[PDB]
């Protein structure tokens, strides 16, 4: 890399070049800036009112709380030392701060230690297939942690259930709530109970004494909607100002890449987010703190 | 009666801006010269999707109901255009049989004829609409461009039309193939 | 079968080790095709 | 590579998530198996 | 069978549920502020109660 000619010299592994020309190497302008624009939210999502919540939900009935139009500041979640399980699958925790979606669900519940490894994508058991699957392309984080000092108590604590019993294994977010009674055999049961008709759900047993395996665990479970749709739910990540005509490093709504901005006379409608092309590359933007 | 949607029901797949392109998109669409039922309050089924084309001068329909059990003790969302304001909610509403709480949503906003694509299948509900004056359901091409994407979450299985001739036809799974103009305008499909 | 076609998404997105298999297969089928590519292009020559 | 050449026993026999890595392995080993084919042939037609 | 020039023995105690920290790629507690593990690490991690 002393000069042209030693470029050259390299890429023929000789130390004599004939008479020619010989391409030795690729140009490219090097960005001068780096760009953050992300629209300009203030108000942070309201994580506390799901992980701070007195009471959870029984896992066969999971509450969905949905996520919108905010400024999720992750690092009260990862850097809190809460959590035995913070399981992110598709995505990175440190990385979530630089990172826009459409919307987030935050699906609470409860369940026995031993059942936590089943909220995982293309996990099997009671929970995976009875009462919440994740899909096998789930992108999100999974967060639990142990509650024994709430949700078990001396005689043991009945109020969280679990679906025993079902005739399929659950699509991935379906929610079954439903208490039919299962026909385990070829008589119908006609909504009575007896050999071979079982009532489907069933009680934990949560008391102080348990196995870590049988205690009580908290289970919030937070799915990114990675749509084509204005991102609203956005990081703490501070925008930054436009710089035109030059070779940037520019970030829109945690759309990575690198080129030269310019003012374009393409006529968007005013939905349109974002244009593409021929080839299907992006090659045009609107703004998100300015239209 | 039925009438056939020509090239009806096209409407833009997503916020992306294409010019001068032919680009390929499988989503609920209209199928081409499919039947629609044409009528001068009913309680339509919901499928996959709907569209709905008014053609009212005067401008009777003023909104539609979107539910399951049109009833009480069912999330059922109402659209009710009057005058100003489209109020939108999403409310257990006791209908009437015959019309014309627990609110976890709410939003405030023959030659008029008014093209309506009404889809729940995201997850959650998308408009789209167009309104083009003309001269049964015109043949010619119109896109219809998206109104609000009401994140609401509603089960919906049947539909009613609260109130003037409107057609109904139900949107189907197929490949399109649209024709993008300079300006990033579908000014032609294909039904592959 | 990478997680983005976008190679920017899946660093954006993951850290170093997790990324490394996805761009791996980002990697493993893009040159892949780029080969198909040549190759042909070879053949047509030949018939040029 | 992948446990079975059977598409279907892969299948039954495993659980999505693991019967996709094997899938992909099959695929692979097929689409390669397939290019072979037809860049023997391309070069074949050419000489015939 | 196998020879090295230098072999490195990093010594410590953790607790029980944290020994699965000591390994390349972790995160956690551990493996971000106390010790780390390169990605590509060689070497053997032995750990008892
Ligand atoms: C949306 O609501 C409809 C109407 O309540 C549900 O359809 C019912 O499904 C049950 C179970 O298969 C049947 O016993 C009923 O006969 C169905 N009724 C009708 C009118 O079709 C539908 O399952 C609900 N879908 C969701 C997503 O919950
Ligand atoms: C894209 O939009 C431009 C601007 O509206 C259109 O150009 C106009 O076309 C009309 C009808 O031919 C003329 O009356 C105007 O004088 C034109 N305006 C300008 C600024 O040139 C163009 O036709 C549109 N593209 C298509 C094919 O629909
Ligand atoms: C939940 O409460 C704890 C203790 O007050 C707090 O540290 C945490 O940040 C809260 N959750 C929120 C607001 O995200
Ligand atoms: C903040 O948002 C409003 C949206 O109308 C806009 O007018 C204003 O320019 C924005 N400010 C910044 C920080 O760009
Ligand atoms: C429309 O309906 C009529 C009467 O059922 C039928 O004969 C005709 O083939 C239909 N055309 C279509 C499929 O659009
Ligand atoms: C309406 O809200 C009340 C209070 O939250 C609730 O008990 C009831 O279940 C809701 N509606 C119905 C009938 O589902
Ligand atoms: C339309 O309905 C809204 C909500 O009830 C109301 O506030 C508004 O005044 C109405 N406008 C009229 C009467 O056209």
């Amino acid at each position: 890399a002393l000069d042209p000619l030693s470029e050259t010299k390299c890429t023929l592994k000789s130390f004599t070049v004939e008479k020619g020309i010989y391409q030795t190497s690729n140009f490219r302008v090097q960005p001068t800036e780096s760009i953050v624009r992300f629209p300009n939210i203030t108000n942070l999502c309201p994580f506390g009112e799901v992980f701070n919540a007195t009471r959870f939900a029984s896992v066969y009935a999971w509450n969905r709380k949905r996520i919108s139009n905010c400024v999720a500041d992750y690092s009260v979640l990862y850097n809190s030392a809460s959590f035995s399980t913070f399981k992110c699958y598709g995505v990175s925790p440190t990385k979530l701060n630089d990172l826009c979606f459409t919307n987030v669900y935050a699906d609470s519940f409860v369940i026995r230690g031993d059942e936590v490894r089943q909220i995982a994508p293309g996990q099997t058991g009671k929970i995976a297939d009875y009462n919440y699957k994740l899909p096998d392309d789930f992108t999100g984080c999974v967060i639990a942690w142990n509650s024994n000092n709430l949700d078990s108590k001396v005689g043991g604590n009945y109020n969280y259930l679990y679906r025993l019993f079902r005739k399929s294994n659950l699509k991935p977010f379906e929610r079954d709530i439903s208490t039919e009674i299962y026909q385990a055999g070829s008589t119908p049961c006609n909504g009575v109970e007896g050999f071979n008709c079982y009532f489907p759900l069933q009680s934990y047993g949560f008391q102080p004494t348990n196995g870590v395996g049988y205690q009580p665990y908290r289970v919030v479970v937070l799915s990114f909607e990675l749509l084509h749709a204005p991102a609203t739910v956005c990081g703490p990540k501070k925008s930054t100002n436009l710089v035109k005509n030059k070779c940037v490093n520019f970030n829109f709504n945690g759309l990575t890449g690198t080129g030269v901005l310019t003012e374009s006379n393409k006529k968007f409608l005013p939905f349109q987010q974002f244009g593409r092309d021929i080839a299907d590359t992006t090659d045009a933007v609107r703004d998100p703190q300015t239209l | 009666a039925y009438t056939n949607s020509f090239t009806r029901g096209v409407y833009y797949p997503d916020k992306v801006f294409r010019s001068s392109v032919l680009h390929s998109t499988q989503d609920l669409f209209l199928p081409f010269f499919s039947n629609v039922t044409w009528f001068h309050n009913p309680v339509l089924p919901f499928n996959d999707g709907v569209y709905f084309a008014s053609t009212e001068k005067s401008n009777i329909i003023r909104g539609w109901i979107f539910g399951t059990t049109l009833d009480s003790k069912t999330q059922s969302l109402l659209i009710v255009n009057n005058a100003t304001n489209v109020v939108i909610k999403v409310c257990e509403f006791q209908f009437c049989n015959d019309p014309f709480n627990n609110c976890t949503f709410e939003y405030v906003s023959f030659k008029n004829l008014r093209e309506f694509v009404f889809k729940n299948i995201d997850g959650y509900f998308k408009i789209y609409s167009k309104h083009t004056p003309i001269n049964d359901l015109p043949q010619g091409f119109s896109a219809l461009e998206p109104l609000v994407d009401l994140p609401i979450g509603i089960n919906i299985t049947r539909f009613q039309t609260l109130l003037a001739a409107y057609y109904v036809g139900y949107l189907q799974p197929r490949t399109f193939l649209l024709k993008y103009n300079e300006n990033g305008t579908i000014t032609d499909a294909v039904d592959c | 079968g990478a997680i983005s076609s976008v190679l920017n998404d899946i660093l954006s997105r993951l850290d170093p080790p997790e990324a490394e298999v996805q761009i791996d297969r980002l990697i493993t089928g893009r040159l892949q095709s780029l080969q198909t590519y040549v190759t042909q292009q070879l053949i047509r020559a030949a018939e040029i």
